[PDB]
């Protein structure tokens, strides 16, 4: 199958920025028709993507201008002149010359602010969850930049890998950070028969995670 | 106006299989190829495969051949998406899309697959409360189907909340929601997380209190 290659994964921008979002595809995507379907895409959460070019440099009906398509071959490009709020999301490239289809990775179009440190928080299972036999450890990784971390769990000072669910925000609408919920969900039992749980949050704006705890 | 509508959220039995709809209008129905789209939660398109119902030929990506089936119903301008035998990979977004030979195409709203053994069941909702800034949740536990509403005081209380996507596990819901109040207005003001179930037609509230 065609391989459709996007660069970069993520586009951090101001607002008012130029962007720039490359598609490469690992053969020719020129149609035996003589054609190039190459396609680009803006999706929103919770939104069907949206046709923004098509054809490599034709825009669709209703597209702002500030977006412009082109390339040739294997060689293509999405510009957005001057970015506005709506414009963030993730961009996906589609090349509809060979079969199967394929769509590139897509390139998440975010917003840019200070790096920040996650607030981490700890909280031991409730005393109406224990009563009904179940105990879950919930740590929340807030309000941090940008959208890459870690967490990991440890019970006695032992690394935790089963039964941990994590779950992330968007971006927020009025800060610009990321948030992450990480849920470790054990039996009353075995809750009961260790003292010492532990989550840390590992981001890149140190080297040392922080580290939150609590003893029962 | 080119349209394509799509039929309802599915909820599926593990095992079976499910036929999903996308019903056109604003042109000549068996002149324009249907494509189908595959989206998993939080990941990227996947290219399902293509119909012509004004011939009926097709061709679907490998990866989904025994596991899509397409098919039409020229009398009423819809096409069928039929996924067999279904599994949590199953689980996700399908749009459809249609286009005439060399135009542009035009997409449907999708369809969400939702892949359990549970019946309707209401969330249990637990507190969480710490053992100049102090963060409060709630925990919301064991729901089906999706979605839940959460506020905190009634509504009140909206700056500083932080409400995170449920994730299926066991074949039900679970999900958490944070919220960050000055140190001094908790515990000496109430701090409430107040979770609404449509399916269920329940609503429930959880007070913070301190441990
Ligand atoms: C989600 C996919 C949307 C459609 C993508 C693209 O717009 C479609 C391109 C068509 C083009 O219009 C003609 C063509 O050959 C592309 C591939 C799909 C039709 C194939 C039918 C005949 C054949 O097999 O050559």
């Amino acid at each position: 199958d065609v391989l459709m290659t996007q660069t970069p994964l993520s586009l951090p921008v101001s607002l008012g920025d130029q962007a720039s979002i490359s598609c490469r595809s690992s053969q020719s995507i020129v149609h035996s028709n003589g054609n190039t379907y190459l396609e680009w895409y803006l999706q929103k959460p919770g939104q069907s993507p949206k046709l923004l070019i098509y054809k490599v440099s034709n825009r669709f009906s209703g597209v702002p201008d500030r977006f412009s398509g082109s390339g040739s071959g294997t060689d293509f490009t999405l510009k957005i002149n001057r970015v506005e709020a709506e414009d963030l999301g993730i961009y996906y490239c589609l090349q509809g010359s060979h079969v199967p289809l394929t769509f590139g990775a897509g390139t998440t179009l975010e917003l840019k602010r200070a790096d920040a440190a996650p607030t981490v928080s700890i909280f031991p299972p409730s005393s109406e969850q224990l009563t009904s036999g179940g105990a879950s450890v919930v740590c929340f990784l807030n309000n941090f930049y940008p959208k890459d971390i870690n967490v990991k769990w440890k019970i006695d000072g032992s690394e935790r890998q089963n039964g941990v669910l994590n779950s992330w925000t968007d971006q927020d609408s009025k800060d610009s950070t990321y948030s992450m919920s990480s849920t470790l969900t054990l039996t009353k039992d075995e809750y009961e028969r260790h003292n010492s749980y532990t989550c840390e949050a590992t981001h890149k704006t140190s080297t040392s995670p922080i580290v939150k705890s609590f003893n029962r | 106006k080119v349209q394509l509508q799509q039929s309802g959220a599915e909820l599926v039995k593990p095992g079976a299989s499910v036929k999903l709809s996308c019903k056109a209008s604003g042109y000549t129905f068996t002149e324009y190829f249907i494509h189908w789209v595959k989206q998993r939660s939080g990941q990227g398109l996947e290219w399902i495969g293509w119909f012509y119902p004004g011939s009926g030929s097709l061709n679907y990506n490998g990866k989904f051949k025994d596991k899509a089936t397409f098919t039409a119903d020229k009398s009423s301008s819809t096409v069928y998406l039929e996924l067999s035998r279904l599994t949590s990979e199953d689980s996700a977004v399908y749009f459809c899309a249609s286009h005439a030979y060399d135009k542009e195409p035009y997409w449907g709203q999708g369809t969400l697959v939702t892949v359990s053994a549970a019946k309707t069941t209401p969330p249990s909702v637990y507190p969480l409360a710490p053992g100049s800034m102090v963060t409060l949740g709630c925990l919301v536990k064991g729901y089906f189907p999706e979605p839940v509403t959460v506020t905190w005081n009634s509504g009140s209380l909206s700056s500083g909340v932080h409400t995170f996507p449920a994730v299926l596990q066991s074949d039900l819901y679970t999900l958490s929601s944070s919220v960050t109040v000055p140190s001094s207005t908790w515990p000496s003001e109430t701090v409430t997380c107040n979770v609404a179930h449509p399916a269920s037609s329940t609503k429930v509230d959880k007070k913070i209190v301190p441990r």
